[PDB]
């Protein structure tokens, strides 16, 4: 079980866009946030394992494991990242990735 | 050249068989059939972690795959129902002992099944 | 407890 | 190639008559086959247990191997030892203070 | 008081006689409380340690799995470092790796550990900061761009910084009576002629736990022991010039200790 909210989340350009997401097995060890844009496929754009934030260009991932919480930060919003964000959990390397139902971001122009 | 589907767009009448292409050039031992329908996100149907193995997966029902060569992982629709009215990506990745993480999805299909 | 991560084929 | 450490000790102070534990410490071997042998007036004894195979930091082995026993004063004790690193086998008698 | 968790794995191949030989084993400290052998008839981890076996199945499901997985890979790891090493199949090869945390004495994370061996020799070795690795030769290199592409890296520091520290903890309290005790060494002393004119005088530390401990005369040093119950033995000795024996102390310090012990020829 891995939660998301549907949104839409509207974001003015430039601010910064947040989203967030929980699973609900405690030892989960590997935590992932897919891109889609509409009509298209999903495409890996973070992935984090240590408790704290990570930080990859625009993106920044921050994780709970206490909290059992995930999230998404997204830095310099452009309409460009207007889309789809699919949370992606699972267990140890070899286990079966849980997907949540994906929260949509819609950046409008300044 | 990623991961390719074949078609993009299909429609079907009820009790039709179809399959669904899935090529990968980039030698991925695991590869992975998902269904996308509004609203719930991305469901497991069936995986093959290598040649000539495959398993079921969240909901494998009405589906069958096979996996004869490294590069082909083929989606069969026994006879389609309208709950099979959906987006169906596939999926792959070196094996885990390889490093294999993410999941490198193909450009998807619709697929509608009318009454 | 075992790392059910990180452990890979050289 | 990395020869075998060997000690040979009781558990407890030995008094004679009373019951007690004959140890076999080998460490700082490699590679980790080796053959460990307890033995009562040079033959070997039978009944010998041992630890699980380890290593250190310097990634050489180590294994503890120990039999139940109970010391008199005509009976002598020894530890036998075979490893690749070894032309002939080595045996290292078990002293009581040592 | 810092205390540590580690884990301890090797594989020996076996040129044409079946699968390799897979050892696992498990420390908290200087204690054993769990292992693995391919060869045992169970297949599954086993527990060492009686404060570990209040832990359900599922425990044992997760850590049988993990550990399968440790041994698939590492028999792979045998055929592909023949490869690069370019040896014959005739021949028996060894790889070790070792892995795992060290808290301090307020159980905060302290340091991590992650090593790798080929035939006994320093392979490849995850450096202090957990970021980055360290490579020995020619060979080594090639796994290292690997694991650099795959965030190996990444996942084992989430790993020895969390999980890792995390159980570390639990295992600690739940074990209580075991693995937080100190037991102070007895002490004895011994004493005999080797000349006319010296005399050895050797100096018995026994009983103690943990294995940590300093033996001093004011010298021939043996190493550590393990008793086989669960405690540790030591000693030092001098050779002593006959009559002057009262001149000579030995010295013994210990976590069990409320101060250090002071033994001489008495």
């Amino acid at each position: 079980e891995v939660e998301q909210n549907s949104g839409p989340l509207s974001v003015p350009e430039g601010a910064i866009a947040s989203l967030n997401c929980t699973y609900s097995d405690r030892g989960s060890t590997s935590f992932f946030w897919y891109r889609q844009y509409s009509g298209k496929s999903p495409e890996l754009i973070m992935s984090i394992y240590s408790n704290g934030d990570k930080e990859d260009g625009r993106f920044t991932a921050q994780l709970n494991k206490a909290s059992q919480y995930v999230s998404l930060l997204i830095r310099d919003s452009q309409p460009s990242d207007s889309a789809t964000y699919l949370c992606a959990v699972t267990k140890y390397s070899w286990g079966k990735l849980q997907f949540g139902a994906g929260t949509q971001v819609v950046v409008t122009p300044d | 050249a990623g991961v390719t589907q074949t078609p993009k767009f299909q429609v079907l009448k009820t009790g039709q068989s179809m399959t669904l292409q899935c090529a990968q050039d980039m030698n991925h031992e695991y590869m992975a059939w998902y269904r996308q329908d509004p609203g719930m996100g991305l469901r497991l149907i069936h995986y093959s972690v290598g040649v000539g193995i495959t398993d079921q997966g969240d909901v494998p029902d009405g589906y069958k795959v096979s996996r004869s060569t490294t590069e082909d992982f083929p989606l069969r629709l026994l006879s389609a129902a309208p709950s099979q009215t959906s987006v169906y990506f596939c999926a792959s990745r070196p094996g885990w002992m390889a490093g294999g993480v993410e999941l490198y999805f193909g450009p998807g299909t619709r697929l509608t099944v009318t009454e | 407890e075992l790392a059910g991560i990180g452990i890979l084929t050289v | 190639q990395r020869t075998p450490k060997i000690q040979v000790y009781s558990r407890h102070p030995a008094e004679n008559g009373k019951s007690n534990f004959l140890n076999c410490y080998v460490s700082g071997f490699h590679p980790s086959d080796i053959e460990v042998d307890l033995l009562k007036n040079g033959e070997r004894i039978e009944k010998v247990e041992h630890s699980d195979l380890s290593f250190s930091k310097d990634w050489s082995f180590y294994l503890l191997y120990y039999t139940e026993f109970t010391p008199t004063e005509k009976d002598e004790y020894a530890c036998r030892v075979n490893h690749v690193t070894l032309s002939q086998p080595k045996i290292v008698k078990w002293d009581r203070d040592m | 008081g810092s205390h540590s968790m580690r884990y301890f794995f090797t594989s020996v191949s076996r040129p044409g006689r079946g699968e390799p030989r897979f050892i696992a084993v498990g420390y908290v400290d200087d204690t054993q409380f769990v292992r693995f052998d391919s060869d045992a008839a169970s297949q599954r981890m086993e527990p060492r340690a009686p404060w570990i076996e209040q832990e359900g199945p599922e425990y044992w499901d997760g850590e049988t799995r993990k550990v399968k997985a440790h041994s698939q890979t590492h028999r792979v790891d045998l055929g592909t470092l023949r490869g690069y090493y370019n040896q014959s199949e005739a021949g028996s090869h060894t790889v070790q790796r070792m892995y795992g945390c060290d808290v301090g004495s307020d159980w905060r994370f302290l340091r991590g550990y992650h090593q790798y061996a080929y035939d006994g020799k320093d392979y490849i070795a995850l450096k202090e900061d957990l970021r980055s690795w360290t490579a020995a030769d020619m060979a080594a290199q090639t796994t290292k761009h690997k694991w650099e592409a795959a965030h190996v890296a990444e996942q084992l520091r989430a790993y020895l910084e969390g999980t890792c520290v995390e159980w570390l903890r639990r295992y600690l309290e739940n074990g209580k009576e075991t693995l937080q005790r100190t037991d102070a060494p007895k002490t004895h002393m011994t004493h005999h002629a080797v000349s006319d004119h010296e005399a050895t005088l050797r100096c018995w530390a026994l009983s103690f736990y943990p294995a940590e401990i300093t033996l001093t005369w004011q010298t021939e040093l043996v190493e550590t022991r393990p008793a086989g119950d669960g405690t540790f033995q030591k000693w030092a000795a001098v050779v002593v010039p006959s009559g002057q024996e009262q001149r000579y102390t030995c010295h013994v310090q210990h976590e069990g200790l409320p101060k250090p012990l002071t033994l001489r020829w008495e």
